[PDB]
């Protein structure tokens, strides 16, 4: 059952994007979405956190334990 | 006489003054928000924790002998 | 790089930490609240004022950046 | 770590230094010298103790 | 009289020192790092130059 | 017009007493009455405090501005 995310980089330029993935996809599958969508261009150059946590690239998004529609992962990147 | 997990409280404590009182622009606010979070996290203590880890009259009695030295 | 102003508002806010969560007696909460006054008499601020006080942002920065020196 | 009784002291020890500096006023030092006072009571000591 | 901008790099270099020495995990100091990158972006300095 | 005080010593052993004054008596006819009720011998002996501030003997009660009837004067005694 689907997980519908929101993506928020807040580091200008700022942006907010939305993707549905399943809870077992990973967190590399994030940021290759985010590299699909043209925001970087290496997986190395990302990174992803829920609240405070730093979220290793291993992980499966069920492991996150987000709700259904109202979690948002924040995003770094450094080129 | 502060242990690390007390100033990091003390940290998070001046940024939320700054987020709470509106002193910072919007997206500033959310990249403090951000941080506070991580140090939150990094340090072991829930964020909404931090006003009783500062409250305590043993904290604020212990910091008081260390300013009065 | 406390001000003897804001000293004292710090030994007001511990000693009213203390009488607010009853950690002493009847008694002793009573001279803590004289006490409370004349300090606060002393140094020309309200007792209510010293939240108020120690709760500025600037204040927090300023005793951060002496913690941290 | 400071005893509840050290750190009156030290409190106590704090104000007798801006009385006998005189950086407040004499009616600020009345004030202080009561609330010393009340202080050494509180926590169970005397202020000649300190 | 410490700067808002001055404040934000003691912050940076306290936590620098944190994890340079170890003194919480690794995943901690991840975490630390994005908290200095988002300081040095909310108060308009690089963290390099803290 | 009558001003009911009440005299509220701290410092054990602890009283609490009450008496009408005048607006037109002074801080030292109040150490006077306790004299007279015998909780002190000299007027020396006697501090007396509305709130943080210590009361001299010349000042006139009208002076304190204080309530006709819900005000407490704190009172320090060393003998």
């Amino acid at each position: 059952a689907a997980v519908h995310l929101t993506l928020k980089k807040i580091q200008a330029p700022k942006f907010s994007i939305e993707h549905d993935f399943s809870p077992s996809d990973t967190i590399l599958q994030i940021k290759q979405h985010l590299i699909s969508e043209e925001k970087a261009s290496h997986i190395s150059e990302i990174k992803l956190l829920l609240k405070g946590k730093v979220l290793h690239d291993n992980l499966f998004l069920s492991d996150l334990k987000v709700t259904p529609a109202n979690s948002t992962i924040t995003v770094m990147i450094k080129p | 006489s502060a242990s690390k997990e007390e100033i990091a409280a003390l940290i998070v404590n001046y940024f939320s003054s700054i987020v709470e009182k509106k002193e910072i622009s919007e997206d500033g606010a959310d990249s403090l928000n951000v941080a506070m979070d991580c140090i939150s996290e990094a340090f072991g203590f829930e964020r909404e924790a931090v006003s009783g880890i500062l409250g305590k009259s043993e904290f604020k009695g212990q910091h008081l002998a260390d300013i009065l030295n």
